[PDB]
């Protein structure tokens, strides 16, 4: 009964990290912008979001805010492109946990999402 | 080679590529970790294509619309270009302004048709081997429109001396097969 | 708006450059793929990942003349390989670019003189952000084979401008040189 | 018994060529520039060139030049970049047997030496 949003505009990935956890007794939800992704904060009210932070049309910092005007207590993980070091501080500044530069190691995220959110 | 900012430029469009391919990079370790070796050479050949094709965008001696191109979706669009060149490489340099102009009059209407929740997608094919006309153009479209009816000048009413062939738009669905000569 | 008419037809030029390279790459992988040789496409990929890093750390260093200079290095015509990394997590060395990239293709012209054509020379440059005293210390590890060593002596008796060249020596097949920043 | 030589800058192509052409029952050789392969080609006289054309320092079309005035009937496939129209037809025209582009089907490569190595 653990829900976590997959916020990404790449479908591979996302349908990468879905199989992922859709192994792990996870209900997952995808999305492929933020105004997506809020509805489903918004509607279906996830544990975790991993974010993707450079798609296309959003500012993923921004949806940062909005996801936790709607959920403070929203546990979101945002996953970067690698140096982008002032994006990572105001976010983690902003609330979130850690920051997984891409290309991540399959391996540490469902990891990292357990000892992050116990099922 | 230099001047700072033109310097600054191309560090940060380079910036970009680099992320694109980290992202391949994940498509590739992601699957090559859940052992699914069949859709790894799957991608890496997909992979092959993409490339296969910027390179003879990139040698129609057109670089006002090979640039616009490859730096289309390192832009804060509302939706994501893919295109591909059928035919071999001609020496388009004659028609690169015209073109690229016309991508940008047919790009914004775009960016100011479609829905920003859908995810947008874009493929323009560029046509070098065409019997009757010099070049077609076709662009096919899958997503939302929140602005359909920005098309509609554009549909009676053509854009400069370019045969619009056909211009059918549907619920997500729009295709355009614009002529030249 | 309207693009520059060079920016325009340097990235093309440039991006086909990276394009290769990253179909060398596609190259090891699926090679090495297809022979099953399963993990060392991992070695490899870790291999791939850790440049990027650099080309990015590079990137970030506010030294846009030092890093295009350095990113499109093999893309010209040298007889040495050049490979980089950023010790230490990026600083702003604004004040150093000019000067870093103006010594650095000295030296690489040197080099081009100096080495031999059979060998397989390969250069590393390190720019490192930490260190007490020496907001930025430049390290040269390369090693090959040259023709006219002698080629470098001289800067060797001589230096460059404000810039101490802390060690500098040249063997038989390799050679080290550091150069402080403060 | 049968000799191969293998012309790339990078070592991988080339630990990867050859693993494959040993276990194709053939001798192979390494040449990272244009001058090491020059001196192979004059010592070890080979049956069959594999010429990466986009090695650094030396012009891919030079040392085919040199290559064949060492042996007129040396036996030379080159290994091109994509879309390098231009480049297959000088060294066509300069004794090349046929051109791969990277990235390539090592199997069809195979086919290659087999198709060209003389009775
Ligand atoms: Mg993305
Ligand atoms: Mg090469």
């Amino acid at each position: 009964n653990e829900k976590i949003l997959i916020v990404d505009d790449q479908s591979g990935i996302r349908i990468l990290l879905n199989e992922v956890f859709n192994k792990e007794g996870y209900q997952t939800f995808q999305a492929a912008n933020g105004l997506q992704a809020l509805d489903i904060v918004t509607k279906e009210r996830p544990d975790l979001v991993l974010l993707d932070m450079k798609i296309p049309g959003m500012d993923g910092i921004e949806i940062l805010k909005r996801m936790k005007v709607i959920d403070e207590n929203i546990r979101v993980i945002i996953m970067t492109a690698y140096g982008e070091l002032d994006m990572i501080q105001e976010s983690k500044e902003l609330g979130a946990l850690t920051h997984f530069a891409k290309p991540f190691d399959i391996d540490e995220i469902r990891d990292a999402v357990k000892k992050y959110l116990p099922l | 080679i230099s001047d700072t900012a033109l310097t600054n430029e191309l560090i940060h469009l380079l910036g970009h590529s680099r992320h694109d391919w980290m992202n391949k990079l994940q498509l590739i370790k992601g699957n090559l970790s859940l052992q699914k070796y069949d859709r790894v050479f799957e991608m890496i050949e997909e992979m092959v294509i993409d490339a296969k094709h910027e390179s003879k965008l990139s040698n129609l001696k057109t670089p006002h619309l090979a640039f616009d191109f490859l730096t289309f979706n390192w832009k804060t669009h509302y939706m994501t270009l893919e295109y591909e060149v059928l035919g071999e490489i001609k020496d388009l340099s004659a028609y690169d302004q015209k073109l690229a102009k016309l991508m940008r009059k047919l790009f914004h209407l775009f960016d100011q048709a479609v829905s920003r929740e859908s995810e947008n997608h874009l493929t323009v094919s560029l046509q070098t081997d065409h019997p009757d006309r010099q070049l077609i153009l076709y662009l096919d479209f899958h997503g939302a429109f929140a602005d359909p009816s920005a098309f509609d000048d554009i549909r009676q009413n053509g854009y400069e001396d370019v045969d619009i062939m056909r211009f059918e738009i549907t619920s997500h669905e729009c295709l355009i097969e614009i002529g030249l000569d």
